[PDB]
DNA sequence: CTTCCTCGAAGGTTC
DNA sequence: GAACCTTCGAGGAAG
């Protein structure tokens, strides 16, 4: 279920449903939470740099 | 052609000419390039002229475009690559750049690099690109719009100025003998003391007494065909048109000098009242023959004496 | 036809008709176009027909667009391509190009070239040497830098009782009607300077002339019709008369504001100020003061009243 | 129906009814569409109507549209070509039209054409559109706030004005045969004269004395009847509504007649400063009750002698 | 419920309920939807609750919105799409809505049909959309600001009064019996004086004093209750606030009764200019504490006695 | 945490305290939610903190959001449709509420229910929703920006004020407390005078000393460390803020005392209007620095013997 | 240095300087967080340079962003998540972020948290995500645009101001040996005297400078140099700019010294309205050359006596 | 190769190119030892 | 970018 | 000379 929670939650924040789909299928982890997803697919797609 | 080549022909605007050759010999005395130029002043004195005198005289190619035509990043920096060691890029109504390129320009005119960066987590990466030295130049009419990054980046400032008569006349001079026309020098003045200050003007008006000379006359341009000419056209010796003239003794012969509502004073003329404020207010207020008031619009004693009335306060 | 074909059929404006013809001249000697015109001033006065004589004259084929039509660029651009060397080129109501295109011609007006962007693209042309001819009511409302690049600028004015009269009778021909001098001339009085409001009452008379008379226009019948249409000698209609008659009796000559005027005679008050006074103002019937409008003594004349100043 | 279809039936509007006549007559014999025509003037005198009496007079169908629907030039540009030669184009509150939308109407009324760009990219290309004859019908109570240059191009200008006791009454008499109810002709007149002039409020009036006859009383309309329904309604023989003279006795009881300024006297009835000024004030000066002056408003003798006061 | 739902419920209001009755009746008769109706006056007075009361005694559903939820034509367009035959369209603040929506009603009122502009936008042409038989009722808080071809097409006008003491007491004392509270009739009299004959203030005190006279009262709300808690509640035995009775007490002290000028007063009591004559000062002239003059305004003999100081 | 959470707790406004303690107890006994209640005044005083107070009291739930951070219409449903029986929503900067949406407001606290349109072209339909009842607190700085149709809604009105001596004290005693901290009666007393009679500036200049106490001290704030610290910091002998001083340091200066308009002047010292009237003046003018005058203010004799210039 | 690392290599700013201090050292005593800070006042004094200096005294990684380059609540979220305890977080023109944003940051700086609501009627849940300690540091150029519920959050403010003539002539000093340039002590205190309190002017006109004595002298910048070298920029012995003087020299000679409107003024002189009432007044009026009267402005006598013109 | 194929894609659509033209002015050049700085400057140069 | 409208100034009368 | 009333004119924020 966390699956669906976490791509609600980037809704929330504002990104399309297709992307978030996209962001949140990148990453795999069937024990992670939607807390644990969320902090994971915004940090994968924002860009560091130094 | 008609627009000057060098510094040797570019006729006035001695204020800023004096101080850009200063700066260009200390240039060449070094091996750099000029600082970052902007442009100031009215339309019509020489903004687009002054350009190319700079690069000729800095020995080094132009390249030239204008604002609108830039949209994205690429566009300018596609154009940047090209720029050779110490190229001159003039660009034009720079105002009107869009933010999205507007912004990417700070670093190349700082650092001469650019630093795209590219992907995203882990992927997250830049690439560099090293810019060869080159200057800047740009031309605006409204630059109290640009925004105050962008102007804390031009080193050297220039302000246009209206022409004057003992060189505007020369300016007549130099175009009439371009055209295969004898000018006398007293005709010559008879123009120029019309013409506003502005080069546009002055060249409008002796092409149309160009053609009057050579239909109506003997095809030569003396001091008595000129006043026949500037008889048939309606400006006056100050350069009044004849709906100038109309307004002033308007506003004297039945109101007093005012004060007078723009749109009762419109109403009068049989003129809309945009075309009134827009077209013919101006040069009246630059001139110094009226005034605007909270109350409306009212005659000085300047005007008064040139119309040739009485006046008491 | 109505509109004239030459300017030996083009009755009045002395002055711009005078410009014309020695800048025409000239530029045929020369072998050169002419330079860029703008035509302004006030409705009806003859704008449309005189850039369509200024064709003729020079001997070219026109090409005509107007400017609420041209949208974006595409369009613009499109048009331009098909000019070849000599075209004239005629836009009316250029006030209302937007001035994103209006930035463009700029360099074509001076240097005869198009190099822009325009599913994007760039694209290049040259332009042959053409003559531009605007017309528009709101000269003020074009860019300074436009109004700069026009080389000629002709300023329509109103006309005189003679030309009025020659103009009644031209058209008097076409329509196949016969009309005396005299009466001829009573339209003419009324028809406040403008040549398009002459036509109008000579087209009203007619049908009147039909229908109520052996279909001939004389003193006699003239003066029937125009009382019908209830038009003063002076060319005031029946509301101007009302307005001048409510002044002088119920504010014995002012000053009164335009609120008051207006709810007195039952109109609105965007019509009065719009639509009537105008044409009283110009003629001096009416003045304008810091406390409101008086009657001079003109109107305490024409209306027939003692004045006391 | 109740709105009159021929100038049999249309009362009144002599003048303007009289020049149509002459002017429609004159285009048959020619055989040519009627020239272009204006009708302006206040509101509920009759300018709707004409129109369409104009259409069956010319014996030809009516297009009827109306300013606020037209938003764009596309609109205006499709309505234009799907006229056929002789018909009749309608426009209603023509006053709203954008002015992007009015100059295209420019070369259309004048010469019968207009420019048209069309396709898209480098297809992109002009062409005249022609049009055939067809005569236009506008109706605005806002002359003035149309530009200049479309004013000049109408070749008829109709104002209407208010009407008279005797072709009111006549008006009312009409309509009461179109419900079933007999009215005599002394009760008419009695409602006539309280109309202030415009057929709309006549008919108003008709109304709501039928509702009162059929209710409280044997469905006829006699003078004890009308007498008695106008009491309800408290409207006075000069057709003044309850506010209308609560502002008069005020003027005369408090402030001896005036001079008293607007917001004073609004403050005192209770009213708001808009309400008094647009509603009711405007048939009080037309109708000569109130006089304004640089001072403020006054009550002239004609109001001392109808409230019932002595002009000391 | 606190509205009341019947024209036998409805305190007050004689003259409007008098008409509205014989109007609701005769159209029963002819078996027709009702004219269209417009209610205007001050705030608080009724308006909303009898276009409630008319929907229930013609047996009709009523729809209901507000001038200003409509922004854009089309919105107008979809609302009128889903009228049935019979219904009711109440429009609260029909003053706010824009020029150029007010003027698409002129002909749904007079011929029930609007013109429409349809097609994807190349291809596209008007069309009259036919509505069936409705009533419109409109209520606004100042009709001048209407224009006036909207005015003429409403056939009924209902102007609303302030209450007097004795309707006004029959308000409180049917609203305290739907609180399952008991008022003594003196008390219930002392609220009326206080309530400057609105119904909404009425209530509201009516709330305030009905909780103070249960926590430190013993559940009764006896004459000696409603003065305690009037106290509390700032509220004069005349209505008047510390504000109003601030303004009064300058002008005794201060001028002698004046004449002042409103700029002199309001900086002596740090008030602002517009808002002393707009919020305060009305209220005070139509009750006779205040007169304006042509030299300034001035404090009455019934000023001085309810503050207690010797008038001369 | 600081924010004090019942009225044990809550230190001073006894005026507002004694009447909601009434109306939340007497709300108590029937089972119902509290009337709609309006806070008003200076910002900063504690009207944030008397919401959840209230809250707590009642026993419920608090949901917050503000003005500005409601958009459109839609919002607003999302939001009520999340509220279950009794529960309080607040709303801040309620003045800013867009025209568009304060209408809906007014039905939801007048009937509890919603009628709203959904959809687009033929899919547009009303929805009706009937909602719980719930209790609406509104916060805003202006008491006279609200419209008079949101302002009468209103059943409990609240004005705050400024604290005194007395109070101010007991609050920095009480967040000396908190903090671990020690501070003597002298220092505390002192500290009060310099807040400018605002909660919110005492506890912001007591974290401030505290800092200095410790680098600069042993640790322990007395009226010697105290004085030096708030001489460090901008904080004048009277509390004035650096903006304070700029416009009286202005008007004295550019203007020799006035008269000037708050307009003007706005501009003049490069501050934005409404914070300045609704910040600054209020203060200045309650405590005699600034005087009002027909033209505007005027600095009075206090302020030029405190800024040490020449009263001429 | 020009571009320091600590206080004690950062030139000017004493009072922010010294404030920051004790602020830094009394949280490592405590070892926490610092608290928010907000930078304030005029473009280009340093408010980038200081934030790098606090990050450094603090001794940690400082992280850089902007208000436009925030466009979703994701996006901070996103940033936020990235931080590590003790992080500051670096946010220019931090008032130009728009409001769904301020929404989120309020509890972030606040509660150290966020609560991402989720789910619809009966459905209703939130994501909590815990965030480590860190300090908030924004720069803006005014204070009243920022939200004044933000205002709130921040503890620290900090007044940057121009710098004085001995500041400006070290950092002049410093500069010139960049270049290579000999410049002696008087030389230096004329460029810092005209420069008018900005380091970026006090740069621009010493290279310019360099070029004039490198050609028109022997590459020494001395006192008779450099005041040839300014009167050739045109550079006023005040700091008067070339438009300046022309604003100045044109009330004179073509009003009298005025007064006059900034509507005609805007047009004899070739300039946008805008540009002159904003760049160019200021500096004229703070100086004591201009005077801002209600009818228009008027020249002062230091402007007379400073452009060489006998007074009236 | 790829590596700088897609960098100099990549790095082509951060400066507002789309992606089937950014992969359509790469695609035309032919070099795929060239740097992916020899490939952007390439590939800018020939749509200048 | 434009129209509306509202805020301000001032002419004139009276006590 | 203080207080009322009417009229005109130019900005600026709400479309
Ligand atoms: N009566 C009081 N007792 C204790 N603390 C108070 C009191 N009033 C206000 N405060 C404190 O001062 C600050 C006031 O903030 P807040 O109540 O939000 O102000 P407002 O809501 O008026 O903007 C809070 O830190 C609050 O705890
Ligand atoms: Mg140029
Ligand atoms: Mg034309
Ligand atoms: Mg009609």
């Amino acid at each position: 279920d966390a699956e669906q929670e976490a791509v609600a939650a980037l809704v929330a924040l504002g990104y399309k449903p297709q992307e978030a789909s996209r962001m949140v299928s990148k990453i795999a982890r069937p024990d992670a939470s939607s807390e644990t997803l969320i902090r994971d697919a915004l940090r994968a797609a924002l860009h560091h740099h130094h | 052609t008609l627009r000057p080549q060098y510094f040797k022909e570019y006729i006035g605007q001695d204020k800023v000419k004096d101080q850009l050759k200063i700066f260009i010999e200390a240039a060449k005395l070094r091996d750099e390039a000029l600082d970052h130029t902007l442009l100031f002043g009215p339309p019509g004195l020489g903004k687009t002229t002054m350009a190319f005198v700079i690069a000729n005289e800095m020995g080094v190619n132009l390249k030239q475009t204008s604002g609108p035509a830039i949209e994205k990043a690429g566009d300018l920096v596609a154009i940047l690559n090209d720029l050779e060691p110490g190229d001159i890029l003039f660009i034009d109504e720079i105002h009107r750049m869009p933010m999205a390129v507007e912004e990417v320009l700070y670093s190349a005119m700082e650092d001469y690099y650019i630093d795209i960066m590219i992907g995203a987590g882990e992927t997250s990466r830049s690439v560099h690109l090293d810019l060869p030295p080159f200057t800047l130049v740009g031309a605006t009419t409204r630059a109290g719009m640009l925004s105050n990054p962008l102007r804390a980046r031009f080193g050297i400032n220039g302000h246009m100025e209206y022409y004057e008569l003992p060189d505007l006349t020369e300016i007549v001079e130099r175009t009439s003998e371009i055209f295969e026309m004898t000018i006398t020098p007293e005709a010559a003045l008879e123009l120029a003391r019309r013409s506003r200050g502005t080069p546009r003007i002055a060249n409008r008006l002796l092409k149309r007494v160009r053609d009057y000379a050579q239909i109506m006359g003997d095809g030569v341009i003396d001091d008595k065909i000129a006043d026949q000419a500037l008889t048939m056209l309606d400006v006056d010796h100050e350069g009044l048109d004849y709906v100038d003239q109309k307004i002033l003794r308007t506003m004297i012969e039945m109101y007093g000098g005012g004060p007078v509502g723009l749109g009762t004073l419109s109403v009068n003329i049989a003129e809309e009242r945009e075309t009134v404020e827009d077209m013919y207010e101006p040069y009246l207020i630059q001139k110094g023959f009226i005034m605007r008031t909270r109350t409306g619009r009212v005659a000085t004693a300047k005007a008064y004496e040139h119309m040739g009335y009485d006046y008491t306060r």
